[PDB]
DNA sequence: CTGCATCCCTGAGTG
DNA sequence: TATAATGGAGGGATGCAG
RNA sequence: ACUCA
């Protein structure tokens, strides 16, 4: 079909590699494809260089190398393995006394490898390392909140890389330095650095009254050694002030590059703010036996010049994106690598003392367990390491571009006020102002802008076109916020004739401030509107017409869209739906030009120009992390000529290379019998008939048979006391057969466990005697289908003990996995949503005959209530519906770019072209205007919609240009008394489905200590009746219902047992007893040496333990 | 009852009020550059002018609805109390209005566009500040409200 | 004396209520020193004890109300008259 | 809730607390919920 | 709404006393198998099954209807508890 | 100290704190018996005091004692008693309960004010023991054990048990609740109408008191068991009996949205 | 072993031990089933004579908890051990017949 | 407040 | 009798010893091979009660016909296992220790 | 004034 | 059971004590 | 923690 795209803005550059923030970060961190001699001192190389040489025998580092993965990605996902590469390090042990050298390559374990799409495979599960925003290290100057005319100087290194130092001018006049919560006069530390009164007087004397507050005679009287011992006594009281100890401590605190590490960005920010040059990333140096200052004097000078009001000195905006930087995958992984390496170095140093001081190899000296433990900890249990969101490809694409202010080394939720969550003016082009979580995490979790990229220092940069004179060049400069604040940047929609600015007045920004400016003052220009918003936000057509609060929900809900079996791209696109499928490697493309040799459901074989025959296998019906089916379908035919970059196979939720998160349905905006009341949605049974919004979902079940002290657990078809009807679909070994239908209660894998030793009750003795049948040795522990689940068994995986290639955790004989899939049709309670924030649950599925329908008999698909539009102020869906009506009758789709798309006149023109097809067809078919159409036109000209006096066709066209049509009620056949908006809308089926969320419980599992029911549907748990529900029951005065909640329905053991027996016997429920959690409270208070006594009216003790706890 | 894009009716008075506000802003800038009023007084006068212009365009929206389109969907829903309030209808059909910086200080330039006309990327980014600030306000306020409710329950329960 | 809702709730005579509110250690230490006895007057105490709260159908005002049909009522009346 | 004299036994303090607290999330030139808590 | 709920609230000084009376009367009806009812055969609450009209199993509906009739007497200290229980067990055995 | 599913062992931190205490106490006794100098005895006594402090209230004084290879402080008795997760607020002033369920809500315009749509399977689970008794009264099962064994498998469920469940719930009411429960109308009593499907059907007029809408909200269901609880729910808690706000005295169940629009 | 207080999620809101059921204490269903078994056993034993039901109750431990030998039951009833064995066998015969007739105790065989 | 430092100080007195 | 009041008060060492069914003298928990509780340990059945209802540790007395009996061989009382939620132990300190609640 | 100690929404899902 | 070894970091409120 | 209300 035809695809019409609007907009006159020409983007000089395409979108960057959307997952490059992960890929390039990790590639720079590993440096695997760089030959070891040509590596830079970065990442793993920097960590090794920092940890070594280990001095004490001297152990030094030469070079590392990374091997090839022992298993591929698919095998890792299959076998619960980490996709990783072996790490080796060539170390030479040197004896500086002997000169002896023993060199060896030691194995340091494995390091997880990032896949092509920017994710990891940890213990079989896909995971993403979310980038972390934080304060950039450096030297900042903030206003002192207590004293207005004063300021605080803050020296901040990298996280975990040293203390924060605070320089302050105390009210008494002396300058204080704050380190590790202790304060002292900065003059003492300056004296340790070797400064004398002459130097300070000549250096800082230009700022009048502060240098005298800096002067202290007793400190200048004593030489730097006495000052060093004095400072050590101030910082470490009680520690005997041995001079070498003081040297070591002060060096490790300030001058040690191993214990103190300003950022490379920190060094750059310090050099740029103070106007100096750093020889390293420490605040001072230990050179020629003494201490030499680096940072302290420039910072103190800047502080004094700022306090004195010396011009050219400013305070720092700490939320400015020039002072806030991103730590990506490589940096966090390298930090944990460095920690593990330091622990390994401690082990090495301890080994260089014990044992034989002569016979030692690098292999004997190195224990790699700390390093492996640190890396495994980071990748498995860190907060920034998250379960990959692969609901649809866009889910993972967005997940990889996430930015978190939380996590280790960052904010807690209470530490986050309004300042951090705010949208800063420097977020322009860097951080999306729309896409952020609704609720407690708002402002803390954000998304990277579309055109943004993180530089090597960690600052987000955005592109701008250079403007010389009045001409806009095609050269683009990626700027940081700090450099962006220098220029006057015009908007991307400023009129142009050629490369020349065609407007006499342009809209521009100066330090984020909007301004009207002459074309001679234009230094740069925006690349595109797309650069201001994230990837998800850039997929919302007519975004300029949607309120931001609802566009947020649209962006966040595109993530939750479920891949449909008949998924299709929207009729109104933004132009990004192809590129998203491209960069999220779900779809398959051709490497070079060539011809398709073979097309199968499982594979595609292509013969390229090179003559080489390349076979691409297709992922078919694979289960994602969230249960959605990831499967690739071939889009080419045998003998087809393809070019470089042509589509070969469609991934999940993609149609011919375009992103397909939902379906295009014929929607009518009107109330309907209160079934769309309060955002609810009414749908047509025709949607289920033609399998719209039907999705495939796979669930994974697992069971282990292990060795017990009572005998082995066995996976077997022989299960005690079971009928052949129960064992029908199990094979010889006890595993359910592939293709069988399983429902709740059915057996997936049969298993027997040896009965725990137990004396049969006398009742069992008499029963056994009556029936004369021996009680079996084993008990039925088979895995069964939980309530509400089931489907078709598509796969079984079995792993035993003693078969080639597999080894389980200790004690486990065998493990069996069963994969069950299900085709889910749309039903009542499932959640739908569009890209504009309109979301609702399906409340009614009507038969086709009850659906409102067009005059030509076409029924609508979805009925949306118009009451959801005015308060929400998201008009983008309305324009989408109008343009979708136009494209529905013209048989074409559209690309309406963001902030530069189809405007109302063009939509009116397309609607006229569509009305011609919609009505002249009828008129040629030999039919005139309907009677009910005439009545609707009467009521419409009463509404001022159509001009009175025109022909019925002219008035119907006037209505059609407004996007409204005559609609017939399928129940009566009479029309709706007014013209109604009808058109094609793109609606998605979200991951929230009633089938997953419906749950109920009579009785079930209880907790160990509290004896209260467990929680969760997965544990068959009960609903929590919290404090506020108790408040509700109290305010109602419902005492017995509340007491049932507190006793019979939970943790009153006698009470609940007697209640169940009474109800199954038809008797009324008994009087409740003492809640077991109260006895738990009594005993836990006794463990705190407190006597809690229940007393009667006579103040006599009452035993709620019934003699069981008293001797 | 339905909602098309034409059901958000821009009053003819909007252009008149906007040109009047522009001539007034030019007068204020001229009275500033001649040193009659400070930066403070000029900023306050701009804010007040735009506030009164916003009120004027709101009243124009609702008067045009009342006189020429009394059965307009937005107007019916707002008047009946079924949905919507005057300020949301103003954002739909009039102007979006003044937005505030993260500091709470208000921008000199207002958002002249409405959601039917569509904003500019600059205006949208300017509105995002207030949107985010309101979201954070609600998120941090729910906890205080619940804490207060629990305090009151504990003090009045007997 | 005027004290806020927090201090007033912490100062109540019932130590179960105060200890279930806030500052559990302080309340419990002072109550254990004083040998305090909770009379189970309020609602939180009886909720902790799993008791029937002194409100609504649990109020002593309506709790002991009896129901009897006129047939059995008159039978009991004749039985009590003949004693 | 019934437009009639309250019945003996009605837990009145709980109703007071709930009535005061329920609109708390709606409190916004105005001091608002901080003022309510201050009082 | 429950039928005649306004008149039922009119019978009592406290709504919770109405609740107590209804609950205790329902307990009586359940314990004695509805054969202690003050209702007439045409006043018996009915329930529509697939077979047809049967007696309403819900004792609370029964008790509210009986209370609406006025043939029940409620109050405090009308009779000792043991004497009441045993005269009821004599008039309507288990 | 319990053995979990896979045969692994899980234990409380109080055991480790008690072990620290007992080790230090026995070491102190042995050091006293062997006549150690006063420096050693003093160190051991101070360690014993620190261990008792750790057992009673860890982190109260000094650094919190942690398990090896972990920064997680061990959970002492004081931590068990106090806090949002403490014993009082988690297990005493509130509990998880039996005979409760939860599902996504859907607007039920055809419902009367005192009614709510309840899914069939939810009702079968919530009223399960009543249903067993009814299936024993009718000839559906020989006894309660056979009725439960029959309900266990979903394919063994015939259509007469649904009629029996209809007979069970007759006249009874259930409690619907939506979090957050800000005022007493966050819980309301409704007569259940059994419905096919998995969604709870809520009456429109009560959506304002629950602050409920249908963009994905879920509600919890509870079954009052006794005749007393059922009477309390039908008389005091019934939705149709609470029409005015206890705060303002104004009508709370009143027309809104589409109703106002049409009128 | 591993700590029961091991956190689940990076919220402080849940523990590992909260997901571990109690397998020791009988569920309400199991206690109800055992009570119904005892009651059905007494119903079936009432269909015997008092003497031949008492013989079975004494031999299988339903009384006093211990399983008496044939000599002890015979000496308690003043008969010969062969006599008590015979009346035990005929009581078991009547029990099996009533079981085949009423099919009451089958469901408790699991 | 630090038991290790206190014990080391006590050790340093002999 | 019905509970009308709840009293809380300090506990003397005498009252603590009156609560205790025995002294936990060992830091042992359960045996590494048998998985049974270690004697004089934190889970000792001789102190806190039997693991299984009306059954001693070694298995000499296994039914309710003995209740209140204390097995001579293993030293466990035959009662309901529920007592393991109730019965307290105690540790006799060699030196008094301050309750931190009354200190901090 | 400074230092330490305490509460800071609920329910639900998943993992 | 014996070479000698000797110190390891971005909130805010109010309620206490020095 | 992440998500929903
Ligand atoms: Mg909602
Ligand atoms: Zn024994």
């Amino acid at each position: 079909m035809e695809i019409k795209r609007f907009g006159r803005i020409r983007e000089v550059i395409p979108l960057p590699p959307l997952t490059e923030i992960q890929v390039e970060s990790y590639r720079r961190a590993l440096q695997a494809d760089v030959p070891p001699e040509k590596r830079e001192n970065v990442g793993i190389q920097a960590a090794f260089r920092e940890t070594f040489p280990i001095e004490e025998l001297v152990l030094d580092f030469l070079e590392y190398r990374l091997g090839e993965p022992p298993f591929p990605q698919d095998e890792c996902r299959e076998k619960d393995l980490t996709y990783q590469a072996p790490l080796y390090a060539r170390l030479q042990l040197i004896h500086k006394d002997t000169g002896l050298i023993k060199e060896d390559e030691v194995f340091l374990g494995h390091i997880p490898l990032m896949t092509e799409d920017g994710s990891f495979i940890i213990n079989g599960a896909d995971r993403v390392i979310v980038s972390q925003i934080h304060r950039s290290p450096g030297v900042y100057f903030t206003p002192d909140p207590a004293r207005p005319g004063r300021y605080i100087a803050s020296i901040i290194p990298l996280p975990k890389r040293g203390p924060w130092i605070d320089l302050e001018v105390e009210p008494n006049g002396v300058v204080s330095m704050k380190v590790n919560k202790r304060k002292f006069p900065l003059v003492l530390l300056l004296r340790v650095l070797g400064y004398d009164q002459e130097t300070l007087a000549r250096e800082l004397g230009a700022y009048g009254e502060l240098v005298q507050g800096l002067m202290d005679e007793s400190v200048f009287a004593m030489r730097p050694e006495e000052a060093l011992i004095r400072l050590f006594t101030l910082l470490r009281p009680g520690d005997p002030p041995k001079r070498d100890k003081a040297v070591a401590y002060v060096y490790g605190l300030i001058a040690d590059p191993r214990r103190y590490d300003l950022g490379e960005a920190g060094r750059y920010k310090a050099e740029e703010k103070l106007g100096i040059r750093l020889s390293g990333r420490t605040l001072a140096r230990f050179e020629d036996g003494e201490f030499k200052d680096e940072v302290f004097l420039p910072t103190l000078r800047y502080l004094f010049a700022l306090t004195a009001g010396v011009p050219g000195h400013e305070v720092d905006d700490i939320d400015h994106l020039g002072n806030r930087r991103i730590r990506t995958v490589g940096e966090l992984m390298t930090d944990q690598f460095r920690v593990g390496l330091a622990r390994l170095a401690r082990g090495v140093r301890e080994r260089m003392l014990m044992g034989s001081e002569d016979s030692l190899t690098p292999a004997k000296l190195v224990n790699s367990r700390p390093l492996e433990a640190a890396i495994r900890e980071f990748f498995s249990r860190s907060q920034l390491s998250q379960f990959k969101d692969e609901t649809n490809p866009l889910s993972s694409l967005r997940h990889k571009r996430r930015i978190s202010a939380l996590g280790p080394g960052g904010l807690t939720r209470e530490r986050a006020g309004f300042d951090v969550r705010d949208v800063h003016r420097t977020h322009y082009g860097r951080i999306c102002p729309v896409e952020t979580p609704e609720g407690a995490n708002i402002g803390l979790i954000t998304s990277l802008a579309a055109y943004a990229r993180v530089d090597e220092l960690g600052f987000i940069r955005t592109p701008y076109r250079r403007v010389v004179g009045g001409v806009v060049t095609d050269e683009v400069v990626y700027m940081t916020a700090t450099e962006e604040d220098r220029y006057t940047i015009a908007q991307a929609n400023t009129p142009l004739e050629g490369n020349r600015i065609a407007a006499e007045r342009v809209v521009a920004r100066r330090k984020g401030e909007p301004v009207i400016v002459s074309p001679e003052e234009v230094e740069f220009m925006d690349v595109s509107p797309k650069q201001v918003f994230s990837v998800n936000t850039n997929l919302i057509p007519f975004l300029e017409h949607d309120d931001a609060n609802r566009a947020l929900m649209g962006s966040n809900m595109q993530t939750q869209a479920v891949p449909l079996i008949r998924a299709q791209a929207p009729v109104v696109m933004t132009g990004l739906e192809e590129r998203v499928v491209r960069d999220s490697l779900a779809a398959l493309y051709a490497e070079e030009d060539g011809e398709v040799a073979k097309v199968d459901g499982n594979r595609i074989v292509v013969r390229y120009e090179d003559g080489r025959l390349v076979e691409y296998p297709l992922r078919r019906f694979y289960r994602s992390n969230q249960g959605t089916a990831l499967d690739q379908r071939p889009r080419v035919v045998v003998g087809q000529r393809v070019r470089k970059g042509d589509l070969l196979a469609d991934g999940p939720a993609s149609e011919n290379g375009f992103l397909a998160l939902g379906q295009n349905v014929l929607v009518a905006i009107m109330p309907f019998d209160g079934y769309n009341f309060e955002d609810a949605i009414v749908i047509s049974e025709e949607l289920l008939k033609r399998d719209f919004y039907t999705s495939i979902h796979i669930e994974r079940y697992e069971i282990e048979a292990r060795d017990t002290k009572l005998g082995p657990e066995r996976i077997t078809r022989d299960i005690p006391h079971l009928s052949e009807a129960a064992l029908r679909d199990l094979d010889e070994e006890g595993v359910v057969r592939i293709g069988a239908e399983v429902k709740p209660g059915d057996i997936l894998v049969g298993r027997t466990s040896f009965k725990g030793e137990s004396e049969p009750t006398p009742e069992e003795r008499l029963l056994r005697s009556i029936f004369g049948e021996k009680a079996r040795d084993v008990k039925d522990t088979s895995l069964r289908v939980p309530p509400g689940e089931g489907g078709i068994v598509v796969r079984t995986v079995r792993l035993r003990r003693g078969d080639p290639g597999v080894e389980l955790k200790p004690g486990v004989r065998e493990v069996v996995r069963v994969y069950v899939a299900q085709k889910r049709k749309l039903q009542v309670g499932d959640k739908l949503a569009n890209r504009h924030g309109n979301k609702g649950v399906v409340a009614k599925i009507l038969p086709v005959e009850d659906m409102p329908h067009l005059p030509d008999g076409t029924p609508v698909d979805v009925i949306l209530n118009p009451l959801g539009v005015p308060s929400r102020m998201n008009l983008g869906q309305i324009l989408e519906t109008h343009l979708g009506l136009a494209g529905y009758f013209l048989g074409q789709r559209y690309i309406s770019p963001i902030f530069d798309g189809a405007k109302e006149p063009e939509i009116k023109e397309l609607l006229a072209q569509a009305f011609e097809v919609y009505f002249g067809k009828r008129k040629g078919e030999g039919f005139g205007v309907d009677k009910r159409e005439v009545e609707v036109l009467r009521r419409a000209e009463k509404l001022g919609l159509v001009t009175p006096g025109k022909t019925p066709e002219e008035q119907l066209k006037e209505l059609f240009l407004q996007g409204k049509v005559v609609l017939y009620d399928g129940r009566t056949g009479e029309p709706i008394e007014g013209p109604i908006v009808v058109g094609q809308m793109f609606i998605m089926k979200l991951y929230h489905m009633v089938e997953d969320k419906m749950h109920a419980r009579s009785t079930g599992p209880y907790s160990l200590i509290t004896q209260q029911p467990l929680g969760g549907k997965a544990q068959f748990g009960g609903q929590r009746f919290g404090e506020m529900e108790v408040w509700a029951l109290e305010a109602y005065g419902a005492a017995h219902t509340l007491q049932e909640m507190l006793t019979l329905k939970s943790d009153d053991i006698e009470g609940r047992n007697a209640a169940y027996e009474a109800i199954i016997k038809g008797e009324d429920v008994p009087e409740p007893s003492v809640p077991e959690s109260f006895r738990v409270l009594v005993k836990e208070l006794q463990a705190l040496a407190l006597d809690v006594q229940t007393l009667d009216e006579k103040d006599n003790p009452v035993d709620i333990f019934e003699g069981l706890a008293s001797k | 009852i339905t909602i098309g894009i034409d059901d958000a009716v821009i009053p003819e008075e909007k252009k008149q009020y906007l040109e009047e506000a522009d001539r007034k802003l030019l007068q204020i800038e001229q009275a500033y550059e001649m040193g009659f009023l400070t930066d403070r007084e000029r900023y306050d006068q701009i804010l007040q002018l735009w506030t009164e212009t916003t009120e004027k365009v709101t009243q124009a929206v609702f008067k045009n609805f009342e006189e020429n389109y009394p059965f307009n969907p937005l107007y019916v829903m707002a008047q009946s109390g079924a949905r919507g309030n005057p300020q949301q209808i103003r954002q739909l059909c009039g102007l979006r209005g003044l937005m505030q910086k993260p500091s709470g200080e208000t921008f000199e330039v207002p958002v002249r566009s409405s959601f039917r006309e569509g904003l500019t990327v600059l205006e949208y980014f300017i509105s995002s500040h207030g949107a985010r600030k309101g979201g954070a306000d609600t998120a941090l306020r729910t906890a205080d409200s619940g804490y207060l409710t629990r305090k009151l329950v504990d003090v009045t329960h007997e | 004396l005027l004290m806020g809702v927090t201090k007033s709730a912490l100062s109540t005579k019932s130590w179960l209520s105060a200890a279930s509110f806030q500052n559990t250690t302080h309340v419990l230490t002072e109550a254990a020193i004083a040998g305090k006895k909770d009379e189970l007057i309020g609602l939180k105490e009886n909720v902790i004890l799993g008791r029937l709260i002194p409100a609504g159908t649990g109020s002593d005002f309506v709790r002991f109300t009896q129901v009897v049909d006129q047939k059995t009522l008159k039978a009991i009346e004749e039985a009590r008259k003949e004693a | 809730s019934m437009a009639r004299p309250v019945s003996i036994g009605e837990a009145v303090g709980i109703v007071a607390a709930q009535s005061i607290g329920e609109p708390g999330t709606q409190l916004t030139i105005t001091q608002g919920l901080p003022r309510v808590i201050e009082l | 709404a429950e039928p005649g709920i306004d008149k039922l609230f009119g019978m009592v000084d406290s709504k919770y006393r109405l609740t107590v009376v209804v609950a205790k009367r329902a307990q009586q009806l359940l314990r004695h198998g509805f054969k202690n009812t003050v209702l007439e055969p045409e006043e018996r609450p009915k329930m529509q099954t697939l077979e047809g009209l049967f007696d309403d199993p819900n004792a609370v509906t029964w008790a509210m209807k009986e209370l609406l009739t006025g043939r029940l007497v409620f109050g405090e200290n009308l009779v000792p508890e043991d004497r009441l229980q045993k005269e009821m067990e004599r008039l309507y055995p288990v | 100290m319990v053995q979990v599913d896979g045969g692994r062992f899980a234990t409380s931190d109080l055991n480790d704190l008690y072990r620290r205490l007992i080790n230090r106490n026995n070491r102190l006794k042995k050091l006293l018996a062997q006549g150690a100098p006063e420096i050693i005895i003093r160190n051991e006594k101070r360690m014993l005091q620190e261990a008792v402090d750790a057992l009673l209230d860890n982190g109260r004084r000094g650094a919190p004692v942690t398990n090896p290879g972990s920064d997680r402080p061990l959970r002492s008795l004081t931590d068990i008693l106090s806090g949002k997760q403490g014993r009082f607020r988690q297990n005493l002033l509130g509990k998880r309960v039996d005979y409760s369920g939860r599902s996504v809500i859907v607007v039920g315009p055809q419902l009367k004010l005192h009614q709510c749509g309840l899914p069939k399977r939810m009702a079968l689970e919530l009223f399960k023991p009543f249903l067993l008794k009814k299936m024993e009264e009718k000839g559906i099962a020989p006894n309660v054990k056979a009725a439960r064994r029959m309900l266990e498998r979903q394919r063994d469920i015939k259509d007469e048990v649904w009629d029996a469940l209809e007979e069970v719930i007759h006249g009874k009411v259930v409690l619907l609740n939506r979090a957050p429960t800000l005022h007493r109308l966050g819980i309301q009593a409704f007569q259940p109408v059994l419905v096919e499907g998995q969604s709870i059907q809520l009456h429109p007029l009560v959506c304002e008191a629950f602050n409920a809408d249908f963009d994905g909200d879920q509600m919890a269901v509870h079954v009052p068991l006794s005749s007393f609880a059922q009477a309390e729910a039908r008389i005091q808690m019934l939705s149709a009996h609470n029409l005015l706000s206890p705060a303002s005295g104004e009508p709370l169940a009143k027309p809104s949205r589409d109703i106002i629009l049409g009128l | 072993p591993v700590s029961l207080e091991t956190p689940i999620g990076d919220e402080k809101d849940s523990f590992y031990g909260d997901f571990i059921p109690d397998e020791h204490l009988p569920s309400p269903v199991d206690a109800a089933t055992q009570s119904l078994l005892s009651e059905e056993l007494e119903k079936a034993l009432s269909k015997l004579s008092e003497r031949e039901a008492m013989v079975l109750k004494l031999r299988k431990g339903l009384i006093d908890g211990r399983e008496h030998t044939l000599e002890e039951v015979g000496a308690f009833f003043g008969v010969t051990r062969e006599r008590i064995r015979q009346i035990e066998n005929k009581a078991l015969r009547k029990l099996k017949y009533h079981e085949s007739r009423t099919r009451k105790l089958r469901d408790f065989l699991d | 407040s630090d038991p290790v430092r206190q014990y080391l100080h006590e050790i340093g007195q002999v | 009798k019905e509970v009308r009041k709840v009293r809380i008060a300090l506990a003397s060492p005498e009252k603590i010893r009156s609560w205790s069914y025995g002294e936990v003298e060992k830091p042992e928990t359960i045996n590494y091979r048998t998985l049974k509780p270690e004697r004089d340990g934190l889970f000792d059945e001789r102190i806190f009660g039997p693991i299984k209802d009306y059954e001693c540790a070694c298995g000499k007395y296994k039914r309710q016909r003995f209740e209140g009996k204390v097995c001579e061989r293993c030293g466990v009382e035959v009662t309901k296992s529920i007592v393991r939620r109730y019965r307290m132990g105690h540790i006799e300190l060699a030196t008094p220790a301050a309750h931190i609640w009354f200190v901090k």
